[PDB]
This record gives C-alpha cells, structure tokens and sequence, in this order.
RNA sequence: GUCGGGGGCAUCAGUAUUCAAUUGUCAGAGGUGAAAUUCUUGGAUUUAUUGAAGACUAACUACUGCGAAAGCAUUUGCCAAGGACGUUUUCAUUAAUCAAGAACGAAAGUUAGGGGAUCGAAGAUGAUCAGAUACCGUCGUAGUCUUAACCAUAAACUAUGCCGACUAGGGAUCGGGUGGUGUUUUUUUAAUGACCCACUCGGCACCUUACGAGAAAUCAAAGUCUUUGGGUUCUGGGGGGAGUAUGG
C-alpha cells in the first residue's frame, strides 16, 4: 500500500521555490516515475511511493534530495550527485557555535568568508570542490566526507582571526597536504 | 541475567476506544516471569506514534499522540489518551520574517482530579487587504490577544472531560472559540493549539476503566 | 517666493501644517454648541474635552474622554458655528 | 502482520554514528550493542564505513525476527552544539534503505533551545 | 486617551541543559592535522520515567521600539515617573551650560553570605614530535548567578560636549492625531483591524548631487570660518624621554 515521506518548506525558502518548479520535474517526473502537490497555504512538499512504483531498496534514498537540498539554498545541479556516491552527505552549520559572537562581530565575520566581491568564496569553490550558500547563518555544504573535512578546517580561522589573504599565506600550511 | 532464552513473544496494542484503528501492531514482551514487569510495562506507557494512523488523515497530523497504556485484558492491551505534541516539520514551516508569535497556557485542576496543562500558540496575519510589510499588534493587543485567549483554554476545559478534547480537534471547535473570540483585536492566521501535557495527577485513581475496552 | 510677498501666496498651502508653523498662528480646533437628549439645554462641550459630561437633568455620562478629541455619546445635535 | 512497524534512530553526529533498534518502547535493546564494530582504524567512523556498515551490524540483527518496516528516526545530540543530519546522519538513513527496512519518521529529537548555559571554551573559539 | 523586550517588586512558563535516581541494557566510544587524556559482563551508550540549580527567552529579531549613560528581547498581577501627541487649562522668564559639589557605572577586580547547575584566566594532567606549528584534549579552586556594599576602568566609539538657524530630496518606519458620494470579511460601501490617496508633529535610519567644507578617506553636518565674533565647559602645542619621576 502507501509508502511515505513528508517534508515542510521553510516560509524564507518558499519564495525561491515556487518559481523553482519548471525544471525540477523533468528532471525527476520521466526517470524517477511518481507525482507530488505543490500549494500556496499548506507548504506540504509531499512525496509518496508504492509497490507499483517501483519498491526497490535504493530508490527512496536519494531521489528526494534534488528538492530536499534544493531547499537549503543550493541549485538543481549540484545535488544529483547523491545517486553518484555513497559517500556524497551534506554539512549544515550554525554560526554561533564557533565562539561567542554578536552584533557586527556576526557581521564582520561573514563578510570575509564570502570576500570581497566574492572572491574568498569563489577561491573555496575551486579549494574543496563544494557549493557553500549564506542565508545569515545557514552555510551547507555538498562535498564528500574529505572534503568538508577540509571545509570544516575551511572556516578554522575565517571567524574566530586570521587575515583573508593569510586564508592563503598562513593557512596555506593547511590549504597544503589539502594528514 | 535470568533465563536469558525465553523473553520472546509478541503483544499487540489497542488504540483508546474514541478512534478508528485499534489493532496497531505486535511488539516483543520479554516477560514470562512474574506480570508485574508486564504490568509495569504496560500500566505507565507513551507509545507515540501518529494521528495519521488513529483518525485517518495523510498529514502525520503535525499532532501525534502521547498514549498512556493503561491496563492488561488478554493478549490485547487497554489504553486511554495521554498527551500530545508537534512535530518540528510544522512548527518551523510558518514564521516568516515579519509576522508575530503570541504564547499562551493554562494549568488546571480538571475535572477528575487532573490537572491538565494546555499549550497553545497563535500567529499574526498579513491582512489580504495588508500593505505592510508585517503584522506587530500594538503591544498591549500582544497582551490583549494573549489575556482573551487566556479564557478560551480555561473554559475549553473546564466544560469537558477527558474524552471530549480531542473531539473538538478535528475542525477544531476550540478555534471556534479562539477564531470566534479573540479575532477582535488584529488579524491572526494559522494558529493552533500546541500540547496536552497530562504530567500532573496529583489524584491518581486505582484504576478499573471497563468502559474504554474497546 | 520666486516674487511674491508671503500676504501674498498660495493660501490654504500651510493651514493644516500644524497651527504655529502657519505665516500667523491660528488654532486647530472648534467650539460647538450643543444640547443633550436629557434636557435640550444648550451644553456647551470643548471639542477636545477632558471632562465626563453628568447631564443637567440626569445623571448620565454624555461623552467619555479621549486623546486628540474626545468621545460623545450619542443624541447631541450639531449645527454649524 | 505484514506492516509491523519499528522504530531505528540514526543519531547523526561526528566520529561515529548509532545505531538504536528496538521497537517502540525502551526495552531489550534487540539490535542493539553500539553502531561502532565495522572499522579497522583509529577514528574513521563518520566517513561511511562504521556509519554505513553499521545498519549492518543490525542488517542481520533485525531479521532476528524478520520485520520488514521501521520508523527511521534522525537524531542530532541533545545539548549545545551544531544539532542536524551530517556525514554520519544520512548513512543509518542510507543503508537502511538498501537493507529492506522501510521508511519511518522524521524527529530530530534534541533542543533547538530557548536558553544557553555557559558553552564549551571561551572569548577565542569554541569549535574549529 | 495612548506608548512601553523603558525602569522596578513578586508570581510564572519554556526548549530543555547538565547533574541525581529508577529503568532498558550487554562490549565500544573519546581528539586534533596523525595522535596522546576516561566509563562500564559486579553492565557500557545509543533507551523509557521524576527532581535541584541556573541560563536565556532561541526562530518571529528589523528601513526595530525605548532608557541619564552603563543598558533591555516569553506570560500575569503590582509601582511611580518618563517619552510622544492633543488641548482657547496653570506659573509669566521660574532659563542654557558649567569651577566647586553630588548621583550612577559594563566587563574585570575588591569584603561578609546563599546556592554550588554551566563552562572555565590560573593550575593539575595526558600531550606530542626538533620551531609541518605548537593551534590540541581533559578535569578545574575562585569566577560566571544573586544578597548588605564598594571600585570608578574601555575602541565607556556614532573615534564628533551641550542648548540655537536653515536647506536638502526621498519611499518607509514607529508613537500620536484624521477621515475622502475611498476599496473589500462584515456593526451595515470606508467596522474590530487594516488599507490607496493626503497631513501633522516624535525616534531609528538610509542614499543622492556636495552649494559648504576638509589635505584626504569622507561629512545635510566633521556646514552658515581669511567674506574669520548665536551662548557656555574641558583639553592640545614636534617626536620621544613619559602619563615617567616627584608631590598633593
């Protein structure tokens, strides 16, 4: 009979979603053979499946992710890669655990974690080969275990003190052996 | 440590008589020696597990049920209504940037000597005519809407026993007093009612229910 | 202002940017001469009142104060200046 | 019956990962011993290898008695610390959908918390 | 009439926190870049149930609202004041700052007590290989929380003393005041509330061309100063030596 997962939409990731709809299907509705509701008032991302389509082990597991990680602020590229690796998982943060911070102090240090224009967050995506969203405090990661490893020990010392340059110049004795 | 081969057999368990489902699955007693630890183990229980499977509803109703199990009858085992919560997947889907909790509670000595401890949270609305950016009541109105539902769960159930609650649940009469008599002061929308904290029996009876067998 | 005296401009321009800022000062408000529903006296209220009219035929409380102006109660006759 | 539900945390976390099958209650701990046997090495047990091969300890352990459907149950900590599904959070859901144990529940069960004793180090970094 | 995470006196709830027990258990977890520090077949750790303590009310949380400053975010009752606003109420100059003088005062620190939950400057341990660098880790007296009191220190900074004058130019805010033959649930087209179009004074902000400046970053005030004077208070005179000696 029925066979179920259920999922909400967070009220600040709604907004990108509704008009995310047009080629996510496609992608997933003429492969992955199922149907799912959208609405505007109950948010209910619903996605069910049944012996008659098709309940074979692996095949709950990483279909629901090309909208799951959608949702926390990545694209519909990035995340098809769950149904390439079994060691391709996520990394979800919380800001106020690397230290004490508030104010500014949760202002001047996210803004030289994405750089100036970027380019401290571009120079990490061509360092652990991840996709890194900034909501305010949401930073995800899809990497593969090594990889936010050396994205864990990527935002050592954006925070809590060292020069965005010396990301490269002091780090380097990290970004180096990149045991 | 003692007789560790024969803990195995398998015990059901029967839903509370006012829903649908009764027979809701086998689990496995470890207990042949001595039902007092069959006992103890089924007198004091929260089993929880959905609303969907108890009235009927595709939503896992957000509202799952802390079910006390309450007595033994034979292979088969006698239960009433405990408690019940919401699951995060709901209660972290709503707020927005710019709308406005407001918390309410009551705790009273309800009735057969229980004392019930009601959770229930409301929620501020953009108006369909709304052109703010927001919704903050005027924060007196944050009290007002806060000290008018202050009544709502004191009546709701000094009036009711302990079957009647979930019953003015399923389109939630409740609401047609929370909608119906806090509604004028500001706009409110998705508002619920949170949880049914039954943690205080100050009296705890003997217990011979024969009446929500079944 | 380019050349006009200011006897001279736009008149109605300023007169409700709050009294004084006006090119004289002139108050905001009103008098009204009115008479209750107990007696058809004459009771002369301030339009913003801060005093609970008792009737002068009954005791009734014929208008409740409030910020700004005040609030009547209903049955007072209006008529103009 | 055939829907005979039971319920298998994840316990999402570093270092390792649990695994918690017993069904419905806090009693026997049936395929339980700790979700940590499957590695020869020092700490390399968040990487899917004590993770995804420890809903193979309870791969075998379950059909002790032969059920076919679970609740799945991710769990973060409980106390202070970045709570959510990580590297070692999806795998207990991986392997158990591979294993034949159906899909459950969602409930993160830790507090996302309305206080914040006094954390883990001090004015310099708490975490890397 | 409002306003009110303003301040204060009790009550009071929260996710739970770790600590304590019952209860369920049967051979691993712990970190750091590799690693090194501990519990348990006399029951580990992922389970199920009841208490002490404290924390802060997480998300809603800002183009925020307030308060002399230090500061403050969940209810309810209690206590005055204040801020705004309205007024055709009362004093008729009661006024601005400020030598001397007096309140207050983060964090930390200082005496005498309460708890002693949380982590934890010092310290006691394991580190661990030459200074890939010593970032690691674990327990931690006091302290963090309060009570009768100090102290009188900050990048106590918007790095700008306080009362005046005007100008820009704006869409919103919030605290008040108003209702368009003004639009809808419904008090009955514009009621509870909230709106488009307008209007007013209070607080928090923003960005434009810079007329004026400045040496310059920039500033609607760091303006109306060589076209030098609205009022008043405290500091600075090259770098050091030095906020050092000396004295009060």
């Amino acid at each position: 009979k029925f066979e179920s997962r259920k999922i909400m939409v967070p009220p600040h990731r709604m907004t990108p979603l509704r008009n995310s709809w047009t080629k996510i299907y496609p992608p997933l509705v003429e492969h992955l053979k199922l149907q799912v509701r959208m609405n505007l008032k109950t948010k209910s991302v619903e996605l069910r499946t049944n012996p008659k389509f098709t309940t074979d082990p692996g095949a709950l597991q990483k279909g629901a992710d090309f909208i799951k990680a959608f949702t926390l602020g990545f694209d519909l590229d990035d995340s098809i890669a769950l149904l390439r690796l079994d060691d391709l998982y996520i990394e979800t943060f919380e800001v106020k655990d690397v230290k004490t911070l508030t104010g500014d102090h949760l202002s001047r240090a996210i803004g030289r974690i994405a750089g100036k224009d970027g380019k401290t967050k571009f120079a990490i995506e061509n360092a652990t080969r991840t996709r890194i969203v900034l909501a305010d405090s949401k930073i995800h990661i899809l990497g593969g275990f090594t990889h936010i490893r050396m994205a864990r020990e990527s935002v050592v010392s954006l925070i809590l003190g060292s020069p965005p340059g010396k990301v490269y110049g002091n780090l380097r004795t990290v970004a180096s052996r990149l045991k | 440590v003692v007789d560790p081969f024969t803990r195995k057999e398998w015990f059901d368990i029967k839903a509370p008589s006012t829903f649908e489902n009764r027979n809701v699955g086998k689990t496995l007693v470890n207990k042949s020696t001595g039902l007092k630890s069959a006992s103890d183990a089924l007198k004091g229980r929260v089993v929880e597990v959905c609303l969907a499977d108890l009235q009927g509803s595709e939503d896992h109703s957000f509202r799952k049920i802390k079910l006390r199990v309450d007595e033994v009858q034979g292979k088969n085992l006698l239960t009433n209504f405990h408690g019940m919560d919401f699951t995060t997947d709901k209660l972290r889907s709503m707020v927005r940037k710019w709308q406005t909790l407001i918390e309410a509670n009551v705790t009273v000595k309800t009735s057969d000597d229980y004392v019930l401890r009601i959770f229930a949270i409301a929620f501020t609305r953009k108006q369909a005519n709304q052109v703010k950016r927001h919704s903050y009541a005027q924060s007196s109105h944050i009290r007002a809407i806060r000290k008018v539902i202050s009544e709502i769960l004191t009546k709701e159930v000094q009036g009711s026993t302990l079957a009647q609650l979930t019953s003015k649940l399923i389109p939630e009469v409740i609401n047609k007093e929370i909608e119906n008599a806090t509604k004028d002061i500001f706009p409110l929308q998705n508002i619920h009612v949170r949880k049914v904290k039954l943690l205080k029996q100050p009296k705890f009876d003997v217990g011979a229910l024969m009446a929500l067998h079944g | 202002v380019l050349v006009q005296d200011l006897l001279h401009p736009t008149a109605a321009s300023e007169a409700r940017k709050h009294k004084l800022k006006t090119l004289v000062q002139g108050p905001r408000s009103y008098f009204l001469d009115v008479k209750c529903p107990g007696c058809l006296n004459i009771t002369t209220v301030f339009s913003h009142a801060q005093t609970a009219v008792t009737c002068e035929s009954c005791s009734t409380i014929l208008c409740t104060p409030t910020g700004g102006k005040a609030k009547l109660s209903e049955g007072t006759s209006f008529r103009r200046k | 019956n055939s829907q005979v539900f039971g319920v298998a945390r994840i316990y999402a976390s570093f270092n390792d990962t649990f695994v918690h099958v017993t069904d419905l209650s806090g009693k026997e701990t049936i395929a339980r011993v700790t979700g940590g046997m499957k590695v020869k090495a020092d700490r390399d047990e968040s990487s899917p290898y004590a993770a995804m091969l420890a809903a193979q300890d309870v791969a075998a352990k379950c059909k002790e008695v032969g059920i076919t459907a679970v609740h799945v149950k991710i769990r973060a900590t409980g106390g202070t610390r970045t709570k959510t599904p990580g590297p070692g959070g999806q795998a207990a859901l991986r392997a158990l959908a591979r294993s034949g144990l159906r899909i459950g529940r969602i409930e993160d069960v830790t507090p996302v918390p309305s206080d914040s004793t006094r954390k883990k180090g001090g004015r310099r970094g708490r975490r890397l």
